[PDB]
DNA sequence: AGGCTGGCAGCAGAATTTAACCGGTGGCAGCAGCTGACCACAACCGATT
DNA sequence: AATCGGTTGTGGTCAGCTGCTGCCACCGGTTAACCTCCATTCTGCTGCCAGCCT
């Protein structure tokens, strides 16, 4: 939900992420940029890190 | 889970905050529309910038200056109530406003598709009229009392309509007496043969309009009776006068309200499992606009 | 009063009285509903300065409730004659309380409106914007009081308005936070703490302890000479004398050259 | 260049955790049964009532203080009526209304 | 602060009207105004001007 | 509007034009046109050509005319009725071309 | 005799007018009247090497 | 002879309440001829009305 709300239609995405009580496992490349940790690509993966 | 946010997050979960969540996040109720003093430029108590609610403006001081170091850290001044701590807690502490009447959230009422309308099965036009105080809605009805007093109330309505028609019969007799007086005072005196019929035509117009008044009043009584016999919850009553006649005659057997307090009573009397089961039966069996809806 | 300490009345009389008790409330509601249109026509004059139209109507309705309560029918006047005073007072006092973000009280709003009328009359009849001396002589106050009132009469600008014309940049993106950590003052204070601790460390133990407990360099609490004297078992004047001699030692160039740059 | 200050101070101290002043904890109770803990200073007089986080006053939990009294409104509709009428005039008005409703219903 | 102040002003006036015992025309007009002010706080211009 | 509004209150045969007229809205209207409007611009003074070309400028945008994002690609064109009336060459090259 | 379903058209969201008294109370603000502790210059001691 | 600590004669001194004595902001209540209503494009949903079926 956190990378779909920042794409577009923020109000519509947030108003049924709340109704469905959605949870965000922060797996993506954009959710790690927003919350401020290492993206899961490049040198930020556990093989290299 | 975490609230200080030291960076071991596993998940971020979103949901729908209830009133207990809101008044559990809050550090105090704001109850004045004041911001700062116009002379001393310092925050006002209970206002929108209050230090007793949101924390102090200066690092490790209270509001009255009684406690002013890190030696007094974490205590609350017994005079002004300001907890002496950092001033950056005024970016972290929330407060709340306790409403005197319930209010709907605009996100769940307005934006297409209306989620409140889908849950309660009300059209958005019929939902706007309720929550913006333009129509009534039947929150509850009583079926046992209605089914056991329907005959007696039918007898009462028939008695009252009989009285109305007897009143029209008395008017029929009185205007017939005036009409026969007009006959005796027009046919036995010399005038125009058409002008003796103009007064009786006005009398017949008076009879037509008076029986039209009686017919419209009888139609209004039939409308009240049919509206009470077809009463169910989630049913809009525009015509404030029709609603007032209903609460006058049959003030038991049902309840009604306007606004978000009626919307929240409809949500209280809502059976999510039964509604989901009936919707799944429709999508298994039926077809068309019913199945798509 | 009768239902206080019991005293049961006849039930016919009790049913008789309750009818007029509810009829009084019906009458009061009828009077208010009849004069709501007067409230609206009276309140439409104040639209356009701060408050919205429906807020003005509702504060007028509170005033109309008090005009119903204080109305005396034996004086033989109309209701609207008496109620116009209370409706106008309620609308004007509510506008004084609720028009601005930073709230100015009613008496100061009254002198601001007075100064506004005076200034408009002088600009009309003088052909020129009047001086503070002319305003202060027309209004019988001092020429600095005019400027204090005129600076209390200023409304805030908005942080969220577009200050550009094409870049779509708001005002709040142009205001420097003048209370953030400057990140070189915060490290200079750290190195000052370390250097001051070194210079104090190269004195004697009790001589450094006297200065540290005197200036509160350990716990932020500057103690007094008698407290340090009972700490070290010494008297107040001897504490003051050794403090003066340590200040003489610390004022040396060999100690203060490394600290001159930190001022 | 615009430069503004939200009118507060920022102090440069080391936030320690050990040498801190002593505190005592009171406990209050509002009229719907909620309970709150307030850390006062040890050398300080604990107040009788405290405005808590619900925005409603809560009394101190220890049964010592006979403090709250009546602060009654001197302005009700009955008071505003009484300052412009008399008891005999109101009694006459009441008896005239009673006689009218007797003549209406009973007659 | 203006949107929050509208909510607090209309809420306090509604408390005054309810404890004053005003007729339902006045009380319902106050409730409808309180509802529209909270709507304008959350999403301004979504419903109305 | 203020003339009518304070014409109804004041007693007739006691009023005069300088008691009816409040010139403060006229003064404020002219003042807020000349400062803070889109079409009242800071004069381009680099050289005499910048100055002379800031006058003799026909701008299609402003209060009462079309926006920049909501303007179509058809009003940004050169039309054969511009011959002798508007220059086909001299126009901005940014997002204001035409 | 009625009815419930098919296109069909319209609408919403998202992207690039007017003032004044009067009472009363809490906060302010300034200033002797003590202070009561602080500061200090100078002088007078209590053993002690 | 000094030297580390007390005693203090005595003279300012310096702010900390303490009355105290105005005095000045601040807030509530009152006023009684009479006059009563404010750009374009795409997508999806919702309501409209004819048209075959029992
Ligand atoms: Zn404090």
């Amino acid at each position: 939900w956190l990378s779909a709300a920042s794409f577009q239609e923020t109000t519509r995405v947030l108003t049924d992420a709340a109704i469905n009580c959605r949870s965000d496992k922060l797996n993506g490349l954009k959710e790690n940029v927003i919350i401020g940790k290492l993206i899961p690509a490049g040198t930020g993966i556990n093989r290299y890190r | 889970g975490a609230m200080l946010d030291v960076n071991f997050f596993d998940e971020l979960r979103i949901g729908l905050a209830t009133a207990e969540d809101i008044r559990q996040w809050s550090y105090g109720e704001v109850k004045k529309p004041e911001t700062i003093n116009y002379r001393t430029l310092k925050p006002e108590k209970d206002g929108l910038f209050c230090e007793k609610i949101f924390g102090p403006t200066r690092d490790w001081e209270c509001y009255c200056g009684k406690y002013k170091r890190v030696r007094f850290k974490g205590i609350i001044c017994e005079r002004c109530g300001v907890e002496v701590t950092r001033a950056k807690v005024r970016r972290e502490r929330m407060g709340h406003i306790e409403l005197a009447a319930p209010v709907t959230h605009i996100w769940y009422f307005k934006g297409v598709p209306s989620r409140l309308g889908y849950l309660l099965d009300l059209a958005p036009k019929d939902l706007e009229k309720i929550i913006y105080f333009a129509a009534y809605v039947i929150t509850s009805v009583d079926e046992e009392m209605r089914h056991n007093e329907l005959s007696t109330l039918e007898a009462e309505m028939a008695v009252e309509r009989k009285a109305v028609e007897d009143q029209r019969d008395g008017e029929l007799e009185a205007r017939a007496q005036k009409l026969e007086a007009d006959l005796a005072e027009l046919e036995a005196e010399g005038a125009k043969a058409d002008a003796r019929r103009k007064v009786r035509d006005g009398g017949e117009r008076e009879m037509r309009q008076i029986r039209d008044r009686a017919q419209r009043e009888l139609d209004r009584l039939e409308d009240i009776w049919s509206t009470f016999t077809k009463l169910a919850p989630k049913q809009l009553i525009v015509d404030e006068n029709l609603y007032r006649e209903l609460v006058d005659r049959y003030g038991e057997y049902f309840t009604g309200a306007m606004g978000a307090e009626s919307i929240q009573k409809l949500i209280e009397n809502f059976d999510i499992d039964a509604e989901a089961e009936s919707l799944r039966d429709v999508i298994r069996n039926g077809k068309g606009q019913k199945k798509l809806r | 009063e009768l239902s206080e300490r019991g005293e049961k009345l006849p039930a016919a009389q009790r049913r008789d009285m309750m009818w007029i008790c509810r009829d009084g409330d019906r009458a009061k509601n009828h009077l208010l509903e009849a004069n709501l249109r007067l409230v609206v026509s009276l309140a439409k004059r104040y639209t356009g300065r701060g408050m919205a139209f429906l807020d003005l109507i509702q504060e007028g309705n509170l005033g109309l409730i008090r005009a119903v309560e204080k109305f005396d029918y034996t004086k033989g006047y109309k209701f609207s004659t008496y109620a116009t005073w209370w409706i106008r007072q309620a609308i004007t006092r509510a506008m004084a309380d609720q028009a601005r973000t930073i709230r100015i009280p009613v008496h100061m709003v009254e002198v601001i409106n007075k100064l506004g009328r005076i200034q408009r009359e002088l600009l009309q009849d003088l052909g020129r914007e009047p001086t503070p001396e002319e305003l202060a002589k027309e209004m019988d106050i001092t020429p600095e009081k005019v400027l204090e009132i005129q600076q209390y009469a200023r409304e805030p600008i908005s942080l969220d308005q577009t200050i550009g014309d094409e870049g779509d940049s708001q005002l709040g993106d142009f205001i420097e936070d003048s209370e953030a950590v400057v990140a070189v003052d915060a490290v200079s204070f750290t190195l000052l703490q370390d250097q001051l601790q070194s210079v104090l460390d190269t004195l004697s133990e009790r001589e450094a302890g006297v200065v540290r407990l005197r200036f509160g360099l350990t716990d932020g609490q500057p103690r007094t000479l008698d407290e340090i004297g009972q700490v070290y078992g010494v008297t107040r004047e001897r504490i003051r004398q050794i403090e003066s001699k340590t200040m003489s030692k610390l004022r040396h160039p060999s100690r203060s050259q490394v600290l001159r740059d930190y001022l | 260049v615009l430069r503004g200050s939200r009118l507060g101070a920022v102090s440069y101290e080391t936030d320690r955790n050990h040498d801190l002043a002593p505190r005592q904890i009171a406990r209050y109770r509002t009229d719907n049964g909620e309970e709150f803990e307030v850390p006062f200073a040890d050398d300080a007089e604990i107040p009788g009532t405290w405005l808590c986080r619900n925005g409603m006053e809560g009394t101190l939990i220890e049964g010592d203080l006979p403090e709250p009294k009546k602060v009654k409104p001197p302005r009700t509709h009955w008071d505003m009526l009484l300052e412009r009428r008399s008891i005999e005039e109101l009694e006459e008005l009441l008896k005239e209304r009673l006689e009218l409703i007797r003549s209406r219903r009973r007659g | 602060n203006d949107l929050y102040r509208r909510v607090i002003n209309r809420n306090n006036r509604l408390k005054r009207l309810i404890d004053l015992g005003a007729p339902e025309i006045i009380v319902n007009n106050e409730k409808r105004m309180l509802q529209e002010s909270v709507d304008a706080l959350f999403d301004n211009g979504r419903r109305g001007r | 509007r203020v003339v009518r509004e304070r014409m109804t209150t004041q007693d007739v045969e006691a009023i005069t034009p300088q008691t009816l007229i409040n010139i403060r809205p006229v003064v404020a209207a002219i003042k807020e046109f000349f400062g803070t409007s889109q079409l009242s611009q800071f004069m381009d003074q680099n050289n005499p050509l910048s100055g002379l070309t800031h006058k003799r400028r026909l701008s299609a945008l402003g209060p009462g005319g079309l926006s920049r994002e909501r303007a179509g690609l058809e009003v940004r064109d050169v039309h054969p009725s511009h011959y002798g009336r508007m220059c086909p060459i001299e126009t901005p090259e940014g997002p204001n071309i035409g």
